[PDB]
């Protein structure tokens, strides 16, 4: 039974067939309120997920993500196609944890990298897997830097006509006591 | 095989949350023949459509003419969502050219339906919860409250429930890869015998998975343990290259994760019970009487 | 593989293997894989054959 504070309640039922049974169910409140109710022999787990966005304009954080998009502006009737855009990044609490795991470096909405594939290409520091996903880059195997490095890659104009919101592309863990340090630039180019 | 008429579109993406993108479609006429087709889009309230080309009709071309053929609009729905053109050749217009023959065979109108994705505002995530109920013959209930609203965004946030049991894996796609001795080093070669080593244990037990690159894998293995021998150590201790580092322990997940299998792997070729109760013999020394030893 | 051998020698040298190992080092595992080797040779009851 899958009762709700709006008045609403649905039931389910399980067995030796329903096992394999998946069973998805949402409700819009923004209530958020989960009575059950079961009966039977033995135990048995049900298990629940509340999708949600966020980031709507956070405020500043530790970490840095030095990115830099452009000559400051298009400005120009060539531009909004071709920039290449500057990554330099590293955060200071590096220890004694892991290796070189996390990035993250996705696209715009309307923007097809090439080069970019050949510039991650390219990169190897002293240590790296090469590694890559063809929508991101992933050269970070390597030990505690206090440094940070960079790159830069443009795109191209896949989108002639965006409405105005632009895309960030953040992943940031570095201690667990400490706010999880995030840093950020759009592209300006609109 | 052939059409001579095939649309071909504006790919949008999974887009931003102002959904004004840029749709367009253009079907090019492949045969001689200069005919007219009427076009329009199947639309619904489920997103704020604008017509670009209000007016006037994207009317008529020729072989190989090229339009395109584009509108405006702004959705209010988030999620992957189909988008239903159609275009048809009508009869009895001999104007927009010389002539029009218009006279195709089953395939008459083209009709095109498109699931684009749109992203909406913000970066995603969810939050979920995990709760069991065990009444034994009897009956147990829970409640389970789900709730972090700060800072938040406009019509974002949503959930569900499921619970299951499965039984008959259906395959195997998720099995088969693999990789080698480690170009740049022998240092990432840890992280390459660990998890090679339970990949006997796979062989027959999965009845979905290729066991035979499994049973490469132990063609590997039948070196993998070789550079055991070589990255052990003398007292017992295990290394990255081992021993030259005598007073001192080491790591032991890996010679604990495989230390079993040197002992399922002690069937094909011959390790013996004193490689075990070596590695043995070493732990119990550095266990204190009373201390956790450090 | 599946047979014993002679002992007086490995008898005579184990201790002294465990003199030898100050100079140069053989381990404790030289000396419990010997010695290990010879409990299983032990019957429960029977003076083994
Ligand atoms: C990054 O900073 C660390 C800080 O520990 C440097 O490591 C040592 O720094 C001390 C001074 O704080 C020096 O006396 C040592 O010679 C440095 N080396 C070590 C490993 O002890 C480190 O050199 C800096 N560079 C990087 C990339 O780690
Ligand atoms: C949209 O198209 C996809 C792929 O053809 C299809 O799986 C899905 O059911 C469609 N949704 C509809 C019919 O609205």
């Amino acid at each position: 039974t899958i009762q709700s504070s709006g008045t609403f309640s649905s039931k389910f039922q399980v067995d030796n067939n329903n096992r394999l049974l998946l069973q998805q169910v949402s409700l819009p409140e923004l209530p958020g309120e989960y009575s059950m109710k079961v009966t039977g022999e033995g135990c048995v787990y049900l298990q629940t997920s509340l999708k949600y966005n966020i980031l709507p304009e956070k405020e500043e954080f530790p970490f840095a993500l030095g990115v830099q998009t452009l000559p400051q502006t298009c400005d120009e009737p060539k531009a909004h196609t071709s920039f290449q855009i500057s990554l330099s990044v590293s955060y200071t609490g590096s220890r004694s944890a892991s290796n070189m795991a996390i990035v993250d470096v996705k696209m715009v909405s309307g923007f097809i990298p090439l080069k970019p594939t050949v510039k991650m290409l390219e990169r190897s520091n002293h240590v790296s897997r090469t590694e890559v996903s063809s929508n991101h880059v992933l050269i970070y195997l390597d030990k505690v830097s206090n440094q940070t490095l960079s790159l830069f890659f443009t795109v191209l104009q896949d989108v002639p006509v965006r409405d105005l919101k632009p895309a960030i592309v953040k992943v940031y863990d570095y201690y667990e006591t400490d706010e999880f340090a995030i840093a950020e630039y759009n592209a300006p180019c609109s | 095989a052939f059409q001579p008429f095939f649309v071909e579109l504006t790919m949008p993406y999974s887009v931003i949350r102002g959904e004004a993108f840029t749709l367009k479609a253009t079907v090019l006429n492949y045969l001689p023949k200069c005919i007219r087709v009427s076009v329009q889009l199947e639309a619904s309230p489920a997103f704020l459509a604008v017509p670009v080309e209000k007016e006037q009709a994207p009317h008529c071309i020729c072989a190989n003419g090229r339009q395109t053929v584009s509108w405006a609009v702004t959705p209010k729905s988030l999620g992957n969502v189909n988008f239903t053109v159609s275009a048809e050749a009508l009869e009895s217009q001999e104007l927009c050219g010389t002539e029009v023959p218009s006279v195709p065979e089953h395939g008459r109108k083209d009709t095109v339906i498109k699931p684009l994705l749109v992203e909406p505002e913000g970066l995603e995530k969810e939050t979920t919860f995990n709760s069991l109920l065990c009444p034994s013959g009897g009956e147990v209930s829970e409640e389970l409250s789900l709730k972090l609203p700060p800072n938040v965004v406009e019509e974002s946030a949503r959930a569900s429930v499921s619970v299951l049991g499965d039984i008959l894996g259906s395959a195997m796609q998720n099995t088969q890869n693999l990789l080698q001795m480690p170009y740049g080093c022998g240092e990432q070669n840890m992280v390459l015998f660990a998890p090679n080593i339970y990949v006997l244990d796979y062989l027959n037990e999965t009845q979905q998975l290729t066991p035979e690159i499994k049973s490469k894998a132990i063609g590997y293995l039948n070196t993998g343990y070789q550079r055991q021998l070589n990255y052990k150590h003398y007292d017992g201790s295990y290394s990255t290259f081992g021993e030259r580092y005598g007073r001192n322990q080491g790591n032991t997940w890996l010679t604990a994760f495989v230390l079993k299998t040197f002992a399922q792997a002690r069937a094909y070729i011959f390790i013996d019970e004193a490689h075990i109760t070596q590695a043995l013999i070493w732990l119990s020394q550095r266990q204190k009487d009373n201390g956790c030893f450090r």
